[PDB]
C-alpha cells in the first residue's frame, strides 16, 4: 500500500467479519452481551418478523370499509391497537395508492423500513442505486420492476428523513371477488407494500 | 455531513438490481446475523448508543471506499465498533488486537454465556421501540400549506437534511410534532427537540424536471426559514 | 451528471496526503506510463476522442467502486476502453478476451512496431495542443459584474456545471469567449459553442459559513440565467 | 459474487494493468499505435515536462517589473511567446498572491492541471480529498500543508470547470537579497503555483 493512496483500498469482507467476532468476544468478556441475548435478535429479525402482518393490513383495509378508514385517519393509533409496534416501528404512517397517485418509499440516507410491520428490507432497498435514483427519476426506477406508469399518474415519493415510517397501501385487483380477507391477505406483495409493484390479478 | 451516504440525486450507480421476495435471502453470513444481535443488543442497554442518531453517524463517517464494498452489516459492525470506542466501553488497540486473532485464527472459540435477565432486557426493547417523540412548550413556526425555504446549511457533523433537498422552496405537509433532534442527538448533545414538519417538493423545483414526480421528506424546523 | 466524480463539497474523503515534491513519484507501474502513451496517442489521432468532454465521460460513467479504487489511471484506461468501444474502434468482446490473455499471462509479449510518422504525429499534438475557442455570431448574455443565477439544471449526460453551485447567485468575473461546449460535445453531438465566463461564488452563498473564502468557477452561458 | 451485490467488488488494480496491455496489444496490431508514439508520450511528461518552466517564469516576474507587468495583463500572450504552450497548456491564466489574497488551484471534477508549464499534477492533486474539501474548507486544507493563514486574509479558490488553465504566482520571500534570477528560480515550489504553500526564505 503506497502510503499516498490508502483510501484506494477497502477492507476485505473478512475484516467485517473478524471486527464482528472480535465485538462478540470482547462484550461477552467483559459482561455486556451473552450468547442468549445475541440470539434472541436473531430469531426475532429472521424468524419473528415479516412482511405477512403488512399483508394482513392490506387484507383487512380491502374487506372492511370502516377498517380502512380508520387507518387512513389515524395509521398509528391502529397499527398500535394490533400490536404491529416496536423498535423501528413506533409512528407508521399508511398511505393510499389511488389510480391517478402512486406512492413509493425510500430511505435515501440509509435504509429506514418499518420491521415491525413489514419485517427486514429487501437487499436493493439499502443500496446506492434504489436509494439514488428513486427520487429523481422513480419512473426510470420502477420501470425496472415491471411497473409502467402512465405520465398522467402523479408519483409520491417518501423519503424517510426521520424515524416516522410509511407502508403503502396497494390498491385490491381485478379477480378477487369471492375471496376471503385470508386469502386476499396471500395476494398481498412485500414489494406493493413499498410502492415498486402493483398486485396481479390471481 | 455531505457523505457517501448522502445519495439522493446521484447518477451513475447503476440499474437496481431486483429479485423475487421469495428468494431475497435476508443473511448470507454468520457474521451478519452477528451484526444484528450486536447493534441491538448493545442498543438495548444504551451501551454505545441509545437512540438511532448516535448509529447513523458512525456509518456516516465510513471511509467512502469501505461504505461501498462493506455490504450493507458491514456498516453495523463498523458503527458498532466506532461508537463503542468513542464512549469509552471498549479500548480501540484491545479491539485491534481482538480482531487481528480472529483474522488469523477464524475459528477461535467464541465465549458462551447465558443471561436471562438481558434476554428479557432486550426482548422489551424489540416490542416497546423508543419514541424520539418529546413535547416543547414553543409553538410551531410554520403552518401546513405554508411555502417555505429549506435552507442551504452545510454542518459538518450529522444532519437528517439531504443534500438534494437544501436551497429549495417546499410546502409543509404536516406538522409531525417535536422530535429529539438529529444534528445534536447523534453527537451527544442533548436531546434539544424541534418541530418536526412533512415538505413536499416538487419535481421541477428539485430537479428542474417535467414530470409529476414530487418528494416528501421530514424535516426540523430548524432546517428551514419563512419566505 | 451527478456522479461519484463530482466531489466538490463532500465530506469524509479525509486528511489530504502531504508528500513533499521530491518524493511525489509519478509513476509507479509500468501500466501507468502506458495509459499516458495510450491517451495522448489515440487522442492525437481524434481516435475514441478529439478533445477531452468525451474522456471526461467516458471516466465520470464508471462504476462509483471502481473509480474510487482504480488509482488515477486507472480511470484513464476505462475511458480508452470505453470510448473506443462507443466509436466502433474496438470490438468489446476482442477487447475482453485479450485482457482475458494478459491476466493469465502477464508475460505475454506485446507486439512491436516502429512509426516515425505517428510519433511526429503525436509530438505535434503534445506541442500545438488544441483550443476550445471559438467565435459565434451571437454576443454574450452576461456582462462582468452581473449578478447572475446559476440554474438549478440536472443533465443526465456531462456537464461541467459543478453541483454545489447550481442553485446559487454569483458575479461575472470575466467573459472569456466562446467555447465548445461540453454538454454537447462529451456526447459527440456537435461543438455547438457558447460563451464561457468565469463567476465568482462567495463562501456564505455557496454554504452558509462566515470566512473570507470565495470559488471562481468557469460557466457556459448556458448555465445561468438574468435575475 | 452474489448478483444482488457485484458494485461491492471493485476491479483488482491487475484488472486495469491487462486492460492496459490488451488496448495497447490490439491498437498496435491494428496500425493505430505503435511501440515508438507511445514511449514519445512518455518521454514527455515523465521527462521534458515539469515545474521548472512555471519556476521560471515566476522568476522572471520577480526580477523584471515590465515582465510581471505584461504577464499579468496577458499571461496567454506572454506565456506562449516563452514557448510554454502545448496540450493542457493553450489558455494559462496567472493570479498574484497579495499580502490580503492568497489564490488556490484545483479541478474539483477531475483533475486539470496546465501540463506544459508546471508537468504532471501532484498526487493528492488528484484524489477526492483535495478536491472535494479545498473548495469548502480551504483553510482546513492549508492547514495539512502547513500554511496556516489568519483570518483576514482572503482565500480564492479557482475551480477548473473549463480549459483555461491557472498558475499562482506566489510572493518573493524575505532573506533573497542580491540572489540572481536563476537562482529565485530554484526557490520557486511546485506546491507554491497551486497555491498550497508560500515559499520559505532560504
Ligand atoms: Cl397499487
Ligand atoms: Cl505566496
Ligand atoms: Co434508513
Ligand atoms: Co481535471
Amino acid at each position: 500500500i503506497d502510503p499516498r493512496f490508502p483510501h484506494h483500498h477497502p477492507r476485505p469482507q473478512s475484516f467485517w467479519e473478524a471486527r464482528a467476532k472480535a465485538l462478540e468476544s470482547l462484550l461477552i468478556e467483559k459482561g455486556h452481551l451473552s450468547s442468549d441475548a445475541i440470539e434472541r435478535v436473531i430469531k426475532h429479525y429472521e424468524h419473528e418478523l415479516g412482511p405477512m402482518n403488512g399483508a394482513k393490513v392490506v387484507a383487512k383495509a380491502w374487506t372492511d370499509p370502516a377498517f380502512k378508514q380508520r387507518l387512513l385517519e389515524d395509521s398509528e393509533t391502529v397499527l398500535r391497537e394490533l400490536g404491529y409496534y416496536g423498535l423501528q416501528g413506533e409512528h407508521i404512517r399508511v398511505v393510499e395508492n389511488t389510480d391517478t397517485v402512486h406512492n413509493v418509499v425510500v430511505c435515501t440516507l440509509c435504509s429506514c423500513y418499518p420491521w415491525p410491520l413489514l419485517g427486514l428490507p429487501p437487499s436493493w432497498y439499502k443500496e446506492p442505486a434504489y436509494r439514488a435514483r428513486v427520487v429523481k427519476e422513480p419512473r426510470q426506477v420502477l420501470k425496472e420492476f415491471g411497473l409502467d406508469l402512465p405520465d398522467s399518474v402523479e408519483i409520491r415519493v417518501w423519503d424517510r428523513s426521520s424515524e416516522i415510517r410509511f407502508m403503502v397501501l396497494p390498491q385490491r385487483p381485478e379477480g378477487t371477488e369471492g375471496m376471503t380477507e385470508e386469502e386476499l391477505a396471500k395476494l398481498v406483495t412485500r414489494d406493493s407494500m413499498i410502492g415498486v409493484a402493483k398486485i396481479e390479478p390471481p | 455531513m455531505n457523505g457517501i451516504h448522502d445519495v439522493g440525486g446521484m447518477d451513475g450507480f447503476g440499474k437496481v438490481m431486483y429479485v423475487k421476495e421469495e428468494e431475497d435471502i435476508y443473511f448470507t453470513h454468520d457474521w451478519e446475523r452477528l451484526a444484528f444481535g450486536l447493534v441491538a443488543g448493545c442498543k438495548a442497554q444504551g451501551l454505545g448508543m441509545k437512540a438511532f442518531d448516535e448509529f447513523r453517524i458512525g456509518i456516516e463517517l465510513m471511509r467512502p471506499v469501505d461504505y461501498l464494498t462493506s455490504s450493507y452489516y458491514g456498516h453495523w459492525i463498523a458503527t458498532v465498533a466506532y461508537n463503542l470506542v468513542d464512549t469509552g466501553v471498549l479500548d480501540e488497540k484491545e479491539l485491534d488486537e481482538r480482531t487481528e486473532v480472529f483474522l488469523k485464527k477464524p475459528d477461535t472459540k467464541i465465549p458462551r454465556r447465558e443471561d436471562p435477565a438481558l434476554v428479557k432486557l432486550v426482548e422489551k426493547a424489540l416490542y416497546d421501540g423508543l419514541s424520539p417523540l418529546r413535547e416543547i412548550s414553543a409553538s410551531p413556526r410554520f403552518k401546513v400549506g405554508e411555502r417555505i425555504k429549506a435552507k442551504n446549511i452545510h454542518p459538518t457533523g450529522h444532519t437528517r437534511f439531504p443534500r438534494y433537498a437544501r436551497d429549495k422552496y417546499g410546502v409543509i405537509d404536516e406538522v409531525y410534532g417535536a422530535h429529539v433532534f438529529p444534528d445534536d442527538a447523534a453527537h451527544r448533545k442533548g436531546e434539544n427537540p424541534q418541530y418536526l414538519y412533512r415538505v413536499r417538493f416538487e419535481a421541477e423545483e428539485l430537479w428542474g424536471y417535467k414530470q409529476k414526480d414530487s418528494v416528501y421528506i421530514d424535516l426540523w424546523e430548524s432546517y428551514m426559514e419563512p419566505v
